[PDB]
């Protein structure tokens, strides 16, 4: 499934990490002809932050590609694999003597950032067990509430990836409802603080996964329009695509009007969402051709979105009955050649839509 | 590795340290912190290899498995003259019959 | 391990380490190559197979150590303050001595203490030095409160006049108040607290009151008043010579409270007259 | 001045002066800067004792790997289970 309606020299640029590597799975699951290319950046790219085993993986399904580039038209620095590999297992020596020097200094600040700092490397190995010691021995060793925030925010991006959401959630709510968030200030008293936007695109992915995406949209109703940057999750063009189009598959039409036009904390973000807007207007005007048109055109995209894409699947043909009820309510007599015109669908399979929907 | 040597002999045996990357002439001067000894005109033998003052472990291998806290591949000490060697007595365990169970 | 036989080398080990020990019980002068002595202690320690004799082997100890005490509570027949410096000097040492003692102990505690002891039935398994406090405070019990305590009491009187006999044996007989204290170390402030204390607020208060007040009268009240000032700050010093964390913490505005009810008066009165006249030092003191 | 370990079997072994962090216990009796003494058990518990705290001495504060100290065959039973007995 190849839609190449996808703009990966903005999420060269908004983003980095096994994002550039994910996105070219869904490529190699479903888009192809667009992969080798950012395998060799993304292989670049784990030139750095301190990854050999990936690494060699991107050289080996590079070579899986090479093989499929016999028929269409890899690099493996051993050199750089050794001295890598063993500066970060030496520096790994260094820092496990170095927290028994700042164990013998004594500075839980320094001791749990220590912590921190080696969850942090073993991200940078992959290590999620080992980073999951590091921050399980940063859970309750902090000084200050901003530094369990900041924990709790370095488990969620792991949490990225890990999305075991029994108590990877438990992480998620412990920077969501626990730690008093600010300490009654709101992100320090007008949110620029990039964490609780952070929380709204970890509902989105938790209850992308957990399937509760109305609770996931309201989440994704009021995030800030002042930093909106992270180089893996946050770029706010695509969160403005999650919170909107969450919001217009899973809110009555009631707040359609009322949180969706009225919601100034995400006006900004519809703002770089013209075409959202556009669906926006003609659904409320009850457009429903051209509506339901841009939908499924961007439905591919939203495809190439790969969280999105096994529900992109469930949301939009929610969002197509949708524009049957819209059409259904107001009359008592409606033709189907009219409503035909209106979907640009034929009678027959039309009325078997309609029948599907006669179900219940 | 961090390497904590065993020097063993039958009754000479200690139990110092180095590392991956430290040399012999700096470890006798760590043998300087034993027992007081000129690094100049000694060679710490091993009968194994020719180790003179300058050579780095890097260049010798001296891993952490290799060489382990608790079991390393010691760097062998000469009873001190030119060409000695302190005689490797690595001491024997126990040797048990099949599991008992009393002593629990 | 199954070397030889566990329950056999008690004898010989002992004797090595009463031999040793004799030369720590408070202190038999243990220089570097008693030291030596005590290592070939350790030797006679770890040839035993001390697991079920060490407690045995400690209990001796114990009992040899209580009758050193008993030794030194001789040897505290004695007479005044020259005692006080005495006993200043028997638990200074008889502290590093038994310590010396928990230095031989050490390994003994592994053996018990990792393994099998009472402190985890008149058999207790714990440390010698706790072992020694309880030992030690049967000596606390009548030279401590009959004269040490009283000579620290004269030490008060030093404060009202003269100079604190040294505070090596007052102070230290304070300190020896609060060593020989509950074993447990529940309280270990409460001896000085409940023998000698009353008497000490009681006199301190009511003395200074009296002589404050006379004194008060004779001499130019607003700054006596300072003087009175000043002189709990003496009454401080001498408390310092010999302290306990108690005795001035109360007994200074005790005074204070009780030559108030002299005058209360006077001082908004006075004050009144700083606001009047200004006076910027009475206002100081009085402040 | 210097110190020296005596075993059951012997194990008559020199210990320093200066620089002899690694080891922990005897650092307690360093009585310098002698005849430290465990003769009443056979060497299958104190030597085992005296790697496993050369082990233990480098391998704390360590995320990578602390291994399961090597127990004998017959006991690979107590290859566990000597935390039960012997502590390692």
């Amino acid at each position: 499934v190849e839609n190449p309606s996808l703009d990966l020299e903005q999420y060269a640029a908004s983003y980095s990490g096994l994002m550039r590597i994910e996105r070219l799975q869904f490529i190699a699951d479903h888009c192809p002809t667009l992969r080798v290319e950012a395998l060799k950046m993304a292989l670049s790219f784990v030139q750095r932050t301190f990854n050999v085993d990936m690494y060699e993986e991107i050289h080996r399904k590079l070579s899986e590609a090479t093989r499929e580039l016999q028929n269409a038209p890899p690099a493996l620095d051993t050199a750089w694999v050794e001295a890598t590999r063993k500066k970060a297992l030496l520096k790994l020596e260094k820092l496990d003597t170095d927290l028994k020097n700042y164990k013998g200094n004594s500075i839980k600040e320094s001791i749990r950032r220590g912590h921190d700092d080696l969850g942090d490397h073993y991200l940078d190995c992959g290590d999620l067990s080992n980073a999951l010691k590091c921050y399980s021995r940063a859970r309750d060793y902090c000084t200050s509430a901003k530094h369990v925030i900041n924990m709790c925010l370095n488990v969620i991006k792991v949490s990225v990836y890990l999305q075991n959401w029994s108590h990877v959630l438990s992480y998620v709510s412990k920077a969501e409802s626990t730690p008093e968030i600010a300490e009654q200030r709101g992100e320090r008293d007008s949110q620029t603080q990039a964490i609780l936007t952070k929380l709204k695109c970890a509902a989105g992915l938790a209850e992308l996964a957990a399937r509760k995406y109305k609770q996931a949209a309201k989440c994704l109703l009021l995030a800030s329009f002042d930093h909106c940057d992270f180089p893996e999750l946050l770029s706010p063009s695509n969160v403005a695509i999650y919170g909107g189009l969450c919001a217009l598959a899973t809110f009555d039409r009631q707040e359609l009007q009322r949180n969706v036009i009225s919601s100034s904390s995400f006006k900004l973000f519809l703002e770089l969402e013209p075409q959202v807007r556009d669906i926006i207007f003609k659904f409320y005007e009850s457009k429903y051709a051209s509506c339901l048109k841009m939908l499924d055109e961007m439905k591919d995209n939203l495809l190439l979105d790969m969280y999105l894409a096994p529900h992109v699947r469930t949301l939009y043909t929610q969002i197509r009955n949708r524009a049957l009820i819209q059409y259904f309510s107001p009359y008592v007599s409606a033709d189907m050649h009219r409503m035909a015109a209106a979907f640009n669908t034929t009678v027959a399979a039309l009325e078997d839509e309609l029948t599907q929907l006669i179900l219940e | 590795m961090d390497v904590f040597l065993m020097i063993r002999r039958h009754k000479t045996t200690i139990f110092t340290d180095a590392k991956e990357s430290s040399t012999v002439f700096e470890l006798k001067r760590i043998v300087e912190g034993i027992l007081k000894r000129p690094p100049d005109e000694q060679r710490l033998y091993k009968d194994d290899q020719l180790l003179d003052d300058g050579k780095t472990l890097g260049e010798c291998g001296f891993t952490s498995q290799t060489a382990r806290p608790q079991a390393p591949a010691t760097v062998g000490l000469a009873f001190r003259a030119d060409d000695t060697f302190e005689a490797l007595c690595i001491e024997p365990f126990s040797s048990p019959p099949e599991l008992p169970d009393v002593m629990k | 391990m199954s070397l030889k036989p566990r329950v056999v080398d008690f004898d010989e080990t002992w004797n090595k380490l009463l031999t040793t020990i004799k030369a720590v019980v408070m202190l038999e002068y243990v220089e570097r190559a008693t030291w030596n002595d005590r290592f070939s202690d350790i030797y006679a320690l770890c040839v035993a197979y001390p697991e079920p004799l060490g407690e045995r082997l400690y209990t001796e100890t114990k009992i040899f150590l209580e009758n050193h005490v008993r030794h030194l509570h001789k040897r505290v027949l004695e007479s005044e303050e020259q005692v006080l410096v005495m006993y200043h000097r028997y638990w200074e040492e008889y502290s590093k001595g038994a310590d010396y003692m928990d230095c031989l102990y050490r390994y003994l505690n592994t053996q018990f203490i990792k393994k099998n002891k009472l402190t985890e039935m008149n058999e207790p398994l714990m440390e010698i030095g706790e072992l020694a406090l309880d030992m030690w405070r049967k000596l606390m019990v009548e030279p401590l409160q009959a004269i040490l305590i009283r000579m620290l009491l004269r030490e008060i009187k030093n404060d009202r006049g003269g100079e604190d006999p040294n505070q090596k044996v007052i102070h230290g007989v304070i300190n020896s108040f609060v060593h020989v204290e509950q074993y447990k170390k529940k309280f270990p402030l409460k001896f000085y607290q409940e023998i000698f204390e009353s008497p000490f607020l009681t006199e301190t208060g009511e003395y200074y009151k009296q002589e404050a007040s006379n004194l008060l009268q004779e001499s130019n009240c607003s700054q006596y008043m300072e003087k009175v000032l000043g002189r709990l700050k003496d009454e401080e010093i001498r408390c310092r010579k010999y302290l306990h964390p108690s005795s001035y913490t109360k007994v200074i505005h005790e005074c204070q409270q009780r030559m108030v009810a002299d005058h209360l008066q006077f001082l908004h009165a006075e004050c009144h007259n700083i606001i009047r006249q200004e006076k910027k030092n009475d206002m100081a003191n009085m402040y | 001045m210097y110190v020296k370990l005596i075993s059951s079997d012997g194990h008559e072994f020199i210990v320093k002066r200066e620089h002899a962090l690694t080891s922990g216990t005897i650092k307690a009796m360093l009585s310098g800067p002698n005849e430290v003494n465990f003769r009443e058990i056979p060497s299958h518990v104190l030597s085992k004792v005296c790697m496993y705290f050369t082990y233990k001495v480098r391998y704390t504060n360590s995320s990578t790997e602390i291994p399961e100290f090597p127990i004998a065959p017959e006991i690979a039973l107590e290859l566990l289970m000597a935390a039960n007995f012997l502590d390692c």
